[PDB]
RNA sequence: CGGAAGGGAUAACCGCUGAAAGCAUCUAAGCGGGAAGCCCGCCCCAAGAUGAGGCCUCCCACGGCGUCAAGCCGGUAAGGAC
RNA sequence: GGGGAGGUUUGGCACCUCGAUGUCGGCUCGUCGCAUCCUGGGGCUGAAGAAGGUCCCAAGGGUUGGGCUGUUCGCCCAUUAA
RNA sequence: CCGAGCGCGGGAACAACCGAGACCGCCAGCUAAGGCCCCCAAGUCUGGGCUAAGUGGUAAAGGAUGUGGCGCCGCGAAGACA
């Protein structure tokens, strides 16, 4: 993952958060680190 | 009959705030009165609208997100001489700047266009050359 | 950050140390400081500086010997130094002690229109194999059709002599007040006996 | 709300405590009184931005206020091996894994002190600027990395593979 | 000898107090870090910056037509030039 | 297996130009673009560290010398943070 | 439709998109298209809905706890979401 245009939950444990005005999936593992870009 | 024509009439001068004020409709306003067209016997080539001393520029208000958007900019004749200034860099160095560029671009372009130009006084104070007259507006 | 006006000499390489130095020296010596500048009625903070006495007849007028204190003018007039409010009297070379850097100001000698290999610098080429027509050339300028403009200030032959320019981080080692000299790493810009100011240099303030 | 010392400016409701004052400034949107003893603050309406404020805003104050109630309970616990922490003077002089002392200094509103070189205590008397130090130690050395060894609030350490997973 | 050192705002990103949505969040209110990059700090030009600015001084009336309105003409003062 | 973009390759069209629009590369001179080779930084890592793999931001400045081929291409030699 | 209407007004500029067939004059009036804050002529008219990106101010499959409104099916004062 990390950074691409195909964002998702995976592992329930992430999060959609809509921060500095741009989407990113937030977990525990930085591994699952994407990016709406 | 035959359409009349002003003869050497006295320039009136007029005193205007700022602060608080929408940048734009600000001077939506200043150019229409650059020219005659307020008064009853305005005349296309002439030159006898009001001067226009506007204080305190230095806090006109903007909309949007323009204070961090909004861009102006200037090219220098030289390769990669484009400088584009952002509206807020604009207020902290000389922002009577801002209110001028409003308005020039708002006046006709040809030779008197910028002669009108010429009586627009802004500044970031307010205060003025207590010239003379200078009725302030609203 | 301080200065003093001087004039070019020497240039050496005097074995200071034990090892050698190319040594500029500047002749300082006698120049006035005649008027300050302040922030009201100015716009900053500065003072004017004087140079060589010899002037009678030929200059007159105003003087400024008026000013407030007379003196005479030099003969080499005067110059200016920002951000420098001194104590008073005319300021000879001694502001600086031998072991600083300093920064230096001056006009550099003319070479007048060049040949541009020797002004900015191209290239040429064509010494045999090409042509002879092209040896000392800038051969191309701009693009084909589109700008099919000449660049603003696309390097081009001319001028490149009678200018002047300021130089950073010079060594004195250094000065003789007996006869009013500033001993100096040498890389003096300009000819041997004209215009040159010093000032105070600039590193990390 | 006690002993406190609250007050109604503007959009700045003042506050004394037993340790000093604080200004918290908010948007005057919703309404921000002091009355029959406690703070209150209300929202204009139903609106997104304005509920998202009427909460936020609240609870920022409500803080505020328990802040100069003290509310400094904020302190790392430094783990590792060769790490000491020291305080001389004014200045907290620490020693990571960094090749040299690390040279902090309590700055305008809290103070840091250091009881056992383990472990640095900072009662820090402005909610706000507080956490921002205890990352500001934490990121200054940070801890956790692969196997241990660094800057740890308290939180506990998620591992990785140690001397493996490099072919 | 020059790059610099330092200042200011930031990206990507890293953070703090914190809601809506009793928990969580690096954010929608606020604050911090953070790039050879942006603005400066440096060198040079440069007031035809038609807006021709600022400073230090220096010289000065009626001499003949314009009485009242701007010119115009001949030698001079600081000087400038040949 | 789907969707787009870019206008460098390779083409489909035949509108400026048949009372003229001199077609390859190299010398010289560049300038801009960023989907960045290098140099900053950061996130991820099947990342101990070393070094690497990958993505995101970032053109400031830099991008070397020869063998062969007219050859841009490319292969090679000696290197380079590149 | 142009060509033959490079005559006219819109279309920022444009033979043929929209309007509309120029005998000639006029310092007269309705109006088309298009328009009315200012270029440039006329409402910063009236009234009420949506959006926070400068979207407007030129892009899709596709992606999402963006915002507004609408519909369905449990859970819940027997006491729920968290």
């Amino acid at each position: 993952m990390k950074v691409r245009a195909s964002v998702k939950r995976i592992c329930d444990k992430c999060k959609v958060i809509r921060r500095h005005g741009r989407v990113y999936v937030i977990c525990e593992n930085p591994k699952h680190k994407q990016r709406q870009g | 009959m035959k359409t009349y024509v002003p003869k050497q009439v006295e320039p009136r001068w007029v005193l205007i705030d700022a602060e608080g004020k929408t940048l734009g409709r600000l001077a939506t306003k200043i150019a229409t009165l650059l020219r005659g067209k307020h008064r009853p016997d305005w005349t296309p080539n002439v030159a006898m609208g009001d001067f226009v001393v506007v204080v305190n520029a230095d806090k006109i208000r903007v909309t949007g997100k323009k204070l961090e958007q909004k861009i102006y900019t200037r090219y220098s004749g030289y390769p990669g001489g484009l400088k584009k200034i952002p509206l807020e860099k604009m207020l902290a160095t000389h922002p009577e700047r801002v209110l001028e560029h409003a308005v020039k671009g708002m006046l006709p372009k040809g030779p008197l266009g910028r002669r009108l130009f010429k009586r627009l006084k802004v500044y970031a104070g307010p205060d003025h050359p207590h010239q003379a007259q200078r009725p302030e507006k609203l | 950050m301080k200065g003093i006006l001087g004039v070019k000499v020497g240039m050496t390489r005097i074995f200071r140390d034990d090892r050698a130095v190319p040594v500029t020296v500047i002749l300082a010596g006698p120049c006035p400081v005649v008027q300050r500048r302040t922030p009201e009625k100015d716009g900053y903070t500065a003072v004017q500086l004087g140079f060589l006495p010899q002037n009678p007849k030929r200059v007159n007028r105003p003087l400024k010997g008026h000013f407030a204190k007379a003196g005479v003018e030099p003969v080499r007039i005067l110059r200016e130094i920002r951000d420098f409010n001194p104590e008073g009297d005319t300021v000879t070379v001694e502001i600086f002690k031998p072991g600083e850097r300093v920064d230096v100001t001056g006009t550099s000698k003319g070479r007048g229109f060049a040949g541009v290999m020797k002004r900015w610098n191209f290239a040429g080429g064509p010494d045999s194999h090409g042509a002879h027509k092209i040896h000392r050339h800038p051969g191309s300028i701009g693009n084909r059709k589109t700008p099919g403009r000449v660049y603003k200030g696309k390097k081009m032959a001319g001028h490149y002599g009678a200018e002047r320019v300021t130089v950073m981080n010079l060594e004195v080692v250094d000065v003789i007040p007996e006869e009013n000299l500033l001993l100096v790493k040498g890389a003096v810009p300009g000819p041997n006996g004209g215009l040159v100011i010093v000032r105070e240099t600039k590193k990390a303030a | 709300p006690k002993g406190v010392s609250v007050e109604v400016a503007p959009g700045r409701v003042k506050v004394k405590g037993p340790k000093g004052e604080l200004e918290v400034p908010v948007s005057p949107e919703m309404r921000v009184v002091v009355e029959e003893g406690v703070v209150r603050v209300e929202r204009p309406s139903d609106e997104r931005r304005h509920k998202s404020l009427h909460g936020l805003t609240r609870t920022l104050i409500a803080n505020a206020v328990k802040g100069v109630s003290e509310g400094y309970s904020k302190e790392l616990l430094i783990k590792g091996i060769g790490y000491r922490a020291r305080l001389v003077g004014r200045a907290l002089e620490l020693t990571v894994g960094f090749s040299h002392p690390v040279v902090v200094e309590p700055p305008e509103g809290i103070t840091f002190e250091v009881p056992e070189p383990t472990r640095v205590r900072v009662s820090g008397i402005d909610k706000q600027k507080v956490g921002q130090v205890a990352a500001n130690i934490r990121a200054i050395r940070k801890p956790s990395a692969y196997h241990e060894k660094g800057i740890y609030y308290a939180g506990e350490p998620v591992r990785l593979k140690p001397g493996k997973a490099g072919a």
